[PDB]
Formats: C-alpha cells, sequence, structure tokens
C-alpha cells in the first residue's frame, strides 16, 4: 500500500525572535507519571532561598496530589543546541531553539522525620530494632 | 532471589508476614503498598562460590590484541576455527586454572569452557 | 533446643536441613531478622 | 585495621582527597554484623565518616531507585544489591535532602548555629570541594552523582571479586611533577 | 485558570515530536539564514524492512546530512513552554530520537581544524620582549 | 623494581644506602608528557556519537562503554572499537589530538 | 620496500639518532619550563579573581596579558643590560627575567562615570629562568 513506500516532504523553518520561551523538562522512566489526573497544576519559584537562578517547585492538584522540584541541566549550551518540531495545519515545521533544560524529581507527601529528633534517634546507630516502630511514634 | 521497588516512592520492599491471612508480602518504609507471592526466596547465597564464570565474560574480549589465539578448538556455535582463550584470575583464590575460550568471529560472542 | 532441625538422608543430592523456630520463643527482635542474625 | 577496602580518588583541577571505604567483619551477631558489610565515605573538610547513602541523599536524590541505579547499572545480578542493602538499612533516619545536609554540616568540625548556617556550609563543602574535577559550578550535581556511583560500583566490584586491587607502585597510577607544575604551584 | 497552571492540551492530543542532535556548523548556517523561510529539505524513505532518514542542505544556504535513529524507551521526554504573559503550556511528548552526521568523511576534519583555529583565537599566551621596558 | 618500569626508568640506576629504590632516573627514550587542555578531545567526542552523561537515560549505561577524559566521567558510547580506531588514527596523524 | 633483517641494526640506530638530535637528553625539563612560562603563568593570573574595593566609589582591578622579557641585570647606576649566564655564575648572581602585567583599573563613582585606565606593563617580580629554554638568552 501507500504506507509501504510513503514519500512525503516537510518544510522546516526557524524563527529568529519570539514572544514565548521554550524549555525541556524530563521525568524518570519508572516514575509512572499520568497527565490525565493533572486537573490543576502550579509551577512557582521556591521560597527556600528567601529569582531566575533558583530551582522551581511544581505542585499537582494542590496539596492532595504529588509534587516535584525542578533543577537546571548542568550542561551549558555553548556547543549544544536542541530544537522542537511541532505539527501545524500549514505543515511548515517551526524549529524552536532551546532556552534552558530542566529536570524534575518526585517528592512524596507524608510525615517526615525532622533533624532535631533525628539527633535523639542517632543514639540507636546500630542498637535499633523493629525499624517500623519509629514512624508509629511519629 | 532479588528485591524490587515500590511504585509510589521508589524505595525498598522488605518481606514479612501479616497477622491476618498467613502469606508472605513485601512492604516499603512509608507505603500501604503490599506485594504478593512468586518471590518466596529471601536470602539466597552461594557460600561454596561455585558460580558460573561464563556469565561475566564480555564478548568484546576478542578485540584485545594481547590474549593468545588458538585454532585447534573451533567455535561450537558459528563454527569458526580460530578462538581466544584466557584464564579467569579474579580477586578469588584457590581457583582452577581453566581456559575460558571465546570465539573470535564478529557478531558471535559465544563463550565456553573445557 | 530453640533451633530444631530436620536432617535428610544421604541418598539425595541436597543433604539439606530445615531449621525453624517453635513455640518456645513464640508462645524486641523481630522475625526474619532474628533468623538472619542466627544465620550469621 | 577495621577498613577492609578503600576507594581513594585524590582529585584536583587545572587538591582534595575522598576516602570512600567499607568496614570489615570485625563485629558479629546482631550487635554489629546483623545486616552485612556497610559502605561509608570520608569527606575532605568534615571530620567524621558519614554513610555514602546519606551523601547521595544530600545530592538531591530522595528516591533510592535512582540511588541504586547510580550504584548498580545492571539490575539482573542480585549480588551487588545484597551487598549494598546494609547501608540502605543504615539510612532510614534521613529521608529528605535538607535533613541530610543538616546532619552532614553538624558532623563537621565547626557546626553552624542553626539551619541557615549548617545547610549553607554543607552545601558549600559538597559544592566546590566534593570531586572538583567533575564539577565546580553550582549547576554540576548529577555528574557528581554519577561519578560517585561509579566509585561505589568500583568499590563493590573489588569487594565481591571482579576488579583487581590497584597498586601504587604501578606507574600507570603515578605522575611526575617537573619544573613546570612545581613552579606553577609556587607561582 | 491561574498563573502557575500549565496547559496540558498537547499531552491529551498525544502529539508526538522528534528530538534531534545536529553539529554546530548546521546551527551556525541556520543562524546566518536568519529565518528567511527555508533552510533545507528533510527526506525519508521506507523500504520493506528498513528505514532511511536524511537532510539535504539548501543550495543557497551552502553558498548530504544522513540521520541515525536511536533508542527512545529508556526515558520519557516531553516539552513545555513559558510565555511572556506567564501562561505555561505543554507542547507534546518526544516519540522518536535521531542524530545528524555529516556525509563528508576526510575533508570535514579540515573544517574541524578551522574551527580549532576559530577556538584557539581567544586563548592567549605570553610573549617575549626584546627590550626591557622604559 | 616494578614490571611497569620497562624503558620508563633505568633498571640499573639506583643510589646506594638509605635511598635505594626511592631515587631513580629516566631511561634514554622517555619523554614525560607536559600537558594539554582536554577541550579539543572533548568537543571532538561530542561531535561523534557520545551521549552526554547528564542527558543519557539511566538504564542505558550498563550495555555501553564509559568514556573517561582526564579522569572525569563524560558519557557513554555504544561502539567502542570504531571510536578507538578513529582516536588512534587521529593520534597518529597528530592533527586534532 | 621493507627493512631486511640485515639493515635493521643500522635503520633503528638512524631512527634514534634522529630522535636524540631533535629532542635531546634534557627535554622534559626544558619543555616543562616552556609550558610553565608560555602557559600556566598567564592562566594563573587570569584565573585569579579580580580584586574588588569599596569605601561610595567602587574600584575594580582586572589583570591581563603577561609579558616576559629577556634576562637583565641592573648595576649600581641602574643601567639595564643583558646578563650572561657565565656572568651570573662568576658574580654569584641570579639568572632571572622581569615579569610584566597589563592591569585595567575600572572606576565607579555612582554617577555612570565608568572610565577605566588601561594601566600598562608594570613590574611585579622576576622569574628565575631555566637555561637553554626558549625564554632564555641562549
Ligand atoms: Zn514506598
Ligand atoms: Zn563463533
Amino acid at each position: 500500500g501507500p504506507s509501504s513506500q510513503n514519500v512525503t516532504e516537510y518544510v522546516v523553518r526557524v524563527p529568529k525572535n519570539t514572544t514565548k520561551k521554550y524549555n525541556i523538562m524530563a521525568f524518570n522512566a519508572a516514575d509512572k507519571v499520568n497527565f490525565a489526573t493533572w486537573n490543576q497544576a502550579r509551577l512557582e519559584r521556591d521560597l527556600s532561598n528567601k529569582p531566575e537562578d533558583q530551582p522551581w517547585l511544581l505542585r499537582v492538584n494542590g496539596k492532595s496530589g504529588r509534587k516535584f522540584k525542578g533543577i537546571k541541566k548542568g550542561g551549558v549550551t555553548e556547543n549544544t543546541s536542541y530544537y522542537i518540531f511541532t505539527q501545524c495545519p500549514d505543515g511548515a515545521f517551526e524549529a524552536f531553539p532551546v532556552h534552558n533544560w530542566y529536570n524534575f524529581t518526585p517528592l512524596a507527601r507524608h510525615r517526615t522525620l525532622t533533624a532535631e529528633e533525628a539527633e535523639e534517634e542517632w543514639e540507636r546507630r546500630n542498637k535499633v530494632l523493629n525499624h517500623f516502630s519509629i514512624m508509629q511514634q511519629r | 532471589v532479588g528485591i524490587r521497588f515500590c511504585q509510589e516512592c521508589n524505595n525498598m520492599l522488605y518481606p514479612k508476614e501479616d497477622k491476618e491471612n498467613r502469606i508472605l508480602l513485601y512492604a516499603c518504609r512509608n507505603c500501604d503498598y503490599q506485594q504478593e507471592a512468586d518471590n518466596s526466596c529471601i536470602y539466597v547465597n552461594k557460600i561454596t562460590h561455585e558460580v558460573d564464570e561464563l556469565t561475566q565474560i564480555i564478548a568484546d574480549v576478542s578485540q584485545d590484541p594481547t590474549l593468545p589465539r588458538t585454532e585447534d578448538h573451533p567455535c561450537q556455535k558459528c563454527g569458526h576455527k580460530e578462538a581466544v582463550f584466557f584464564q579467569s584470575h579474579s580477586a578469588r583464590a584457590e581457583d582452577a586454572m581453566r581456559l575460558y575460550y571465546v570465539c573470535t568471529a564478529p557478531h558471535c560472542g559465544h563463550r565456553w569452557t573445557e | 533446643d530453640d533451633l530444631n532441625c530436620i536432617f535428610n538422608d544421604d541418598n539425595a543430592e541436597k543433604l539439606v536441613l530445615r531449621i525453624r523456630i517453635m513455640n518456645s520463643d513464640e508462645n524486641k527482635m523481630d522475625d526474619d531478622v532474628f533468623l538472619r542474625c542466627i544465620e550469621s | 585495621s577495621k577498613y577492609a577496602y578503600t576507594g581513594e580518588c585524590r582529585s584536583c583541577l587545572e587538591t582534595s582527597t575522598i576516602w570512600v571505604s567499607m568496614l570489615a567483619r570485625g563485629g558479629q551477631g546482631a550487635k554489629k554484623s546483623a545486616i552485612g558489610q556497610r559502605i561509608v565515605a570520608t569527606l575532605p573538610y568534615i571530620k567524621q565518616e558519614v554513610p555514602i547513602i546519606i551523601v547521595f541523599r544530600a545530592l538531591g536524590f530522595v528516591s533510592d531507585r535512582d540511588i541504586l541505579e547510580h550504584i548498580i547499572y545492571d539490575f539482573e545480578d542480585p549480588e551487588m544489591m545484597e551487598m549494598v542493602k546494609p547501608s540502605l538499612d543504615e539510612a532510614f533516619v534521613i529521608q529528605e535532602q535538607n535533613v541530610a545536609l543538616n546532619f552532614i554540616g553538624s558532623r563537621g568540625a565547626k557546626p553552624g548555629v542553626t539551619k541557615e548556617k549548617r545547610i549553607k556550609y554543607a552545601k558549600e563543602v559538597l559544592q566546590k570541594e566534593m570531586l572538583p574535577h567533575v564539577g565546580v559550578s553550582d549547576f554540576c550535581e548529577t555528574k557528581k552523582a554519577y561519578f560517585l556511583g561509579y566509585m561505589v560500583h568500583r568499590l563493590l566490584l573489588a569487594a565481591l571479586g571482579r576488579r583487581e586491587l590497584d597498586d601504587r607502585d604501578h606507574y600507570g597510577n603515578k605522575r611526575l611533577d617537573l619544573a613546570g607544575p612545581l613552579l606553577a604551584f609556587l607561582f | 485558570a491561574e498563573r502557575g497552571e500549565l496547559d496540558l492540551t498537547g499531552a491529551k492530543q498525544n502529539t508526538g515530536v522528534w528530538l534531534v542532535k545536529v553539529p554546530k556548523y548546521l546551527s551556525q548556517q541556520w543562524a546566518k539564514a536568519s529565518g528567511r523561510g527555508e533552510v533545507g529539505k528533510l527526506r525519508i524513505a521506507k523500504t520493506q524492512g528498513r528505514t532511511e532518514v536524511s537532510f539535504t542542505l539548501n543550495e543557497d544556504l551552502a553558498n548530504e546530512h544522513p540521520f541515525v535513529l536511536q533508542s527512545v524507551g529508556g526515558q520519557t521526554l516531553t516539552v513545555f513552554t513559558e510565555s511572556s504573559s506567564d501562561k505555561l503550556s505543554l507542547e507534546g511528548i518526544v516519540v522518536q530520537r535521531a542524530e545528524c552526521r555529516p556525509a563528508a568523511s576526510e575533508n570535514y576534519m579540515r573544517l574541524k581544524r578551522l574551527q580549532i583555529e576559530e577556538s584557539s583565537k581567544p586563548v592567549r599566551l605570553s610573549q617575549q620582549l626584546d627590550k626591557v621596558v622604559t | 623494581l616494578h614490571n611497569t618500569l620497562w624503558g620508563m626508568v633505568c633498571p640499573a640506576e639506583t643510589p646506594e644506602g638509605h635511598a635505594v629504590g626511592l631515587v631513580k632516573n629516566l631511561a634514554l627514550m622517555a619523554y614525560i608528557s607536559v600537558g594539554s587542555q582536554p577541550s579539543p578531545i572533548l568537543e571532538f567526542l561530542e561531535e561523534w556519537s557520545m551521549e552526554n552523561l547528564e542527558e543519557i537515560s539511566p538504564a542505558a549505561i550498563a550495555d555501553a562503554t564509559k568514556i573517561f577524559v582526564n579522569g572525569c566521567w563524560v558519557g557513554i558510547h555504544k561502539d567502542p572499537e570504531q571510536l578507538m580506531n578513529t582516536l588512534r588514527k587521529l593520534r597518529r596523524q597528530m592533527d586534532i589530538i | 620496500d621493507e627493512i631486511t633483517p640485515d639493515l635493521w641494526q643500522e635503520a633503528c640506530w638512524i631512527v634514534i639518532s634522529s630522535y636524540f638530535d631533535e629532542k635531546g637528553l634534557v627535554r622534559q625539563q626544558l619543555d616543562s619550563f616552556d609550558e610553565f612560562i608560555q602557559m600556566s603563568v598567564q592562566r594563573i593570573v587570569e584565573d585569579a579573581p579580580p580584586i574588588d574595593l569599596q569605601a561610595p566609589p567602587r574600584y575594580l582591578l582586572k589583570f591581563e596579558q603577561i609579558y616576559l622579557s629577556k634576562p637583565t641585570h641592573w648595576e649600581r647606576d641602574g643601567a639595564p643590560s643583558p646578563m650572561m649566564p657565565n656572568e651570573a655564575r662568576l658574580r654569584n648572581l641570579t639568572y632571572s627575567a622581569p615579569l610584566y602585567v597589563d592591569i585595567t583599573k575600572t572606576v565607579i563613582k555612582e554617577g555612570e562615570e565608568q572610565l577605566q585606565t588601561q594601566h600598562q606593563k608594570t613590574f611585579i617580580g622576576k622569574i628565575p629562568i631555566m637555561l637553554r629554554s626558549t625564554y632564555c638568552l641562549l
């Protein structure tokens, strides 16, 4: 059929200057991310430092859902360049040069051990028994 | 024989038994995610260290121009006459000085012993 | 007598033992950690 | 001594020594050897030995799946898993990054007054003294993680008996300071 | 509807995009073109059991680039955007990864040497003074 | 005297007394490498099919070959033999390396 | 064609005769001092941070290209003359060369009067020259 010998041509173009910036962010392979549950999302600059030279904080569905922290890719774009090819009704591919690359790691929401009581916990360096009796007190 | 990761926070899964239904189940440190059977082996350990050394041998050892080459023993898989033989000589001691033959033909990383 | 064992006849290849724990210490050290500690 | 295997990676740039290492089997029973041989790291300007898993959590990797990926590349072989799990068993006190940085900073010779000083000090010593060749700029963090993972992978490979123990007297592992680099250091 | 919300319509459409690595001279030529409208033609040909991807440079831009596909399933890659009006959006998900290589085999190193001469320009070395300073 | 001192250092040259084996001097054919910036080799490898260590997928660095430049891990490569042939060829031509 | 086994005992010795005629017996010393003077010294100077001042006006000193001259001797009257190595041995002198740096001094007076002075080659010290290197009189 036609799909066996499909020969089609696509026009490519790169804009010089544009209003919106373009970036790349990636999840882990085994993170098991699902975008259908992302009814509400937030992405805001973290207040732990206290702006552009700071990590990001991402939150899904408020406090109910999972939340991530975003860091910049370490590789400078001196000899590297990445473009994004998007489908359009006109058909001419519009190459978007990258501004920055980001990376996000999952962070669970639960009762988290604090350092002040970890100072008391550290007396059980190797004497600790029944490891799941620690979070029951917490 | 091996350990697995939970799909909620990606941490360890130690095995235990519950007080209600009498079956082995894995658990994480902060999860309600309990796993199931078919991995009823916890601490397998070969004390005799009779493990097969024909697994950690890389197929690329053919392309090392220092190891001896023989032609008396042909390849069992692809039938190539020439082959590369060497000894294990790992950090282990009291080891048998056998020759782990590796076929030298490209696209055939067959290894064997005699 | 807290480590009873079931020995096997020498005809078989395995020659294995079957150490368990009984009501003598069952009727803070947990299970599967005490057994690995006595294995060590 | 008590330190069975050592993973020295004395590092510099165009020096700081890291002494990641591994305890021996000196103890027995449930009191010390209840889990196995732990793996621990010495760090250059702190004065005590923090476990390597706590360092990796201080790098910014909460998930232990990513940690054992950095340590162990092929998940098919369980030997490295069952050798590396005791230091995970010594790592349930700390779960998130800031507690790890607070513990590492408090473990130094001169700990800070509070979190604003200890976190910053631990971040600084982890930033531009941890392995200076792989990264010194602020956005160099997962290259450090991959290099330390390769380091612990080398340590485990020599522990279970694949990599041969390196020797100092091998001149492949030895460099010669001539008049050039010596006068460069003085200048 | 909020400032921090990211538009997720691109993910719901299951839009598949391609991420490709190119060498620096192609990027320099595309920058020199300054978006005239066309920089080259992308060619694809599928056989009975194999595929072939290439890119042909524009003749005006010059005055063959075969593509090599690679494994993608080791990671999940998606692309988002940030606007000047602070309206975040998601473009889509990367479904295929390729890399661009030059067809020049021996002469290309010469250009590499020239780029070395372009890269050894700012590095600076000490000089010898015949006369001591006055 | 170690096995690796073959043509590196003289096997006969050694002072007597408390410094036997600690002081030694070069053989006739031994040029000590004086140093070079690893930037041309790094950008050269970036031109070829090196996946960057930060860009690469996690579960893809087990079947490949790790590349070490000046002791710093820089990435992996799936075809090491062709890389070695190209590197050795350019080293013999002494034009880039 | 090929080197016969008869001619090898001359061929290899012509090869290493050419080696010892080109390189010499002391080449690691000379090349190390060459790659210490030609590079590293200015790399060390440029890699050093530019020193910063405060009082308010702000003064910033930035270091630049490193000049080195031939070894000179200054007698009682202050006459600079080229100094022989034998002159250095007989008079118990120190064979050394004076080192020069260009320094840019940028001024700030909080009124947008950034008018830096390109302070030219200034004398900062002397490096002892290793004999028969390229930056030597011999
Ligand atoms: Zn979990
Ligand atoms: Zn074969």
